């Protein structure tokens, strides 16, 4: 079995989608799109801010 | 029966309706359920507190807010008490005076 | 004299009211009016 | 683009096979990998079945599954309720979505080839 | 894979929107209680006796019988608690043993509860050491 | 179809001053109306909270807070009740 | 004498903390089921961050965005 | 009550827990990752 570890970041990432899964999109497909493309400016930066 | 004997013409015949046969069960606080008894006892209980902090504000010298009022609370719960024993009621009345 | 009422009751009486309240509910007393006062006089002595 | 689809008794079997390969037909870009399809069991249900196909593609390989539901307390005439996911994905794709990325086949053989690449040989 | 990636994003997504609705939460009532305190406020100089005489006795009386219903729930919750803590105590003996006890603890904090919830947990325990 | 066999499933919900539980009065009467419709239902306890769901071919077609419902009795002036027994009625 | 309208936290009010923790877990409970009703929501997620981990890219906002555009109508 | 959930503890750690244990008993390490990466090593053939 090749096992796996757990660097940061991606959990970030998650936090941010269940936020916005926290406003209980509709349309989710599109939805969750334009939810990156939101992060692609606003959300990745702040990520790295916030990582400390 | 003797305005019965006097005059049944006036009643004999009746045809009443369905409503209201309910006969009385004495319901008791050990056979209630938990909310029935509770609403019981602390719709009183909850007149007397209300009364008693309300209007007095309650502070005795020395104590803590908390223990004076809590304590009169306490006795003035006692003294208006709908069944306490009445002659002590009015030794926590003087208590409390 | 600084609290209102709501807040006066809510802060200094409830917790330690609703506390002996529930205890005299797993009493279910044949008078709770009773039991609480005496409880309350046993108590707060020590419970501030 | 997609095929459009029968009734529940208008379907049979092999219409069923013959709609989804057609189906298959219409994706187009990297259609240079080239789709064949297998049969795959029915399933039965209480009031209902499903059947079911899946896909498989040369040119490491893609594949597809097909699902389709059949309405035993529902009349002949009800049209037929599919639904198709890639055997990667947790999504219930549905005909009438915008299409598949064909890009994703790609993606899913180069994933292959990665943990080709990845292998622990905890090999017997 | 598959598993594991399952196991680790539906932890995070429980947590996170755990925290949101706290957050959400904790922001309404804050606003509530404020509108309260300045209701309190004015009345204080408004009040007269009915009013405080009638306004209490609804609080009270709606109050009690959540404080009630919230306590017996706590009851079944301290239950729970209660087997974490058994459960804690079981592995207690074990650490009787005690070398790798003061570490180990930890670790068992969240093995309590994580055994209460299923018999597959123990993958759980190999990423949350 | 007459004597359906139905699962319904039931999310518990705060009852007025009360703790958010599974509950069954309203659902009782709703049971009742199904029984005197002919049909065999089958209940389970949904974690999502206050909700009614109706449930025949695995296929699923309700949704109802109980609150939102008559309480005991055969609810048969209860409007919802009959939308139910259509629904029911319609599924066949 | 000295005069205030003290700022009171929920905490301090245990009929309001308790009406947030009610609040807070009725609001847990709903998003849950709300994404219980939308699995689909989770399964996207869930499968970039599979085949993310099977990559290992340390520019994990790279390769979802990578993922997501393409579905971008 | 409790009873009942210290049998629920007993059945859960009879198949589970007692195993965890016994290979903890076994490692005895200076370093808790050393034992980090043994529980995981013992786990997975056992999980399997």
């Amino acid at each position: 079995m090749s096992h796996i570890q757990i660097p940061p970041g991606l959990t970030e990432l998650l936090q941010g989608y269940t936020v916005e899964v926290g406003q209980q999109p509709p349309d989710l497909v599109d939805f969750a799109v334009e939810y990156f493309t939101r992060l692609r400016e606003a959300r990745r930066q702040e990520s790295d801010t916030f990582i400390v | 029966l003797q305005k019965f004997m006097r005059s049944p013409m006036q009643y004999w015949n009746q045809k009443l309706p369905r409503k209201l046969p309910p006969l009385k069960e004495s319901i008791h606080l050990t056979s209630l359920p938990l909310p029935g008894y509770l609403e019981q006892g602390t719709a009183t209980s909850l007149i007397k507190a209300m009364n008693a902090a309300g209007n007095l504000k309650p502070k005795l010298p020395f104590l803590s807010v908390r223990r004076s009022v809590l304590l009169y609370i306490a006795f003035h719960l006692k003294a208006f008490n709908p069944k306490g024993s009445e002659y002590s009621r009015k030794k926590y009345k003087k208590k409390l005076e | 004299q600084s609290v209102p009422l709501r807040n006066y009751l809510m802060t200094y009486v409830m917790p330690t009211l609703m506390q002996g309240l529930n205890e005299c509910c797993k009493v279910r007393p044949e008078d709770p009016v009773d039991f609480l006062a005496e409880y309350l006089f046993k108590n707060n002595p020590e419970m501030q | 683009k997609n095929i459009k689809w029968l009734t529940h008794g208008e379907f049979t079997p092999e219409k069923g096979r013959k709609q989804i390969e057609k189906f298959v037909s219409t994706w187009e870009f990297q259609n240079r990998w080239v789709y064949y399809a297998d049969f795959i069991e029915k399933k039965d249900l209480i009031h209902s079945y499903h059947y079911i196909y899946r896909v498989r593609w040369s040119a490491v390989s893609a594949n597809a599954l097909f699902t389709i539901k059949f309405n035993k307390s529902k009349p002949a005439d009800m049209p037929v309720d599919v639904s198709y996911i890639f055997e990667n994905s947790e999504l219930l794709q549905r005909p009438g979505e915008i299409r598949f990325r064909e890009q994703w086949l790609r993606d899913i053989t180069e994933t292959k080839h990665i943990l080709l690449e990845s292998i622990p040989f905890k090999v017997v | 894979h598959q598993s594991t990636v399952t196991s680790y994003l539906e932890d995070i997504i429980l947590n996170t929107e755990e925290r949101t609705a706290e957050e959400q939460a904790r922001k309404e009532i804050e606003k509530i209680a404020e509108e309260i305190n300045n209701i309190a406020y004015e009345m204080e100089n408004r009040r007269t006796y009915l009013q405080s005489e009638e306004i209490v006795a609804e609080l009270v009386y709606s109050f009690l019988i959540p404080e009630v219903q919230k306590d017996f729930v706590k009851e079944k919750v301290r239950n729970a608690q209660r087997k974490h803590i058994l459960a804690a105590h079981e592995i207690i003996h074990s650490n009787t043993e005690t070398m790798l006890e003061e570490q180990v603890y930890k670790e068992l904090q969240s093995e309590d509860f994580e055994l209460e919830e299923e018999a597959e947990s123990l993958d759980s325990e190999v990423p949350t050491v | 179809p007459a004597q359906a066999v139905v699962t319904l499933r039931y999310g518990p919900y705060s009852a007025v001053g009360l703790s958010v539980e599974h509950r069954t009065y309203r659902l009782q009467g709703l049971q009742a109306v199904l029984a005197k419709d002919g049909h065999q239902i089958i209940l389970e306890q949904i974690e999502d909270w206050n909700l009614v769901e109706l449930v025949v071919n695995e296929e699923t077609v309700f949704q109802c807070d109980i609150q939102e419902l008559e309480f005991g009795g055969d609810g048969k002036l209860d409007p919802l009740c009959e939308e139910a027994r259509i629904a029911v009625l319609n599924a066949f | 004498p000295t005069f205030d309208k003290k700022p009171l936290v929920w905490g301090e009010d245990l009929e309001l903390y308790s009406k947030f923790l009610d609040r807070k877990e009725q609001l847990r409970l709903s998003h849950a089921s709300y994404l219980r009703h939308h699995p689909e929501a989770q399964a996207l997620v869930s499968d970039f961050l599979l085949f993310l981990l099977l990559r290992r890219p340390e520019d994990v906002v790279t390769f979802a965005a990578e993922h997501f555009r393409p579905f971008a109508a």
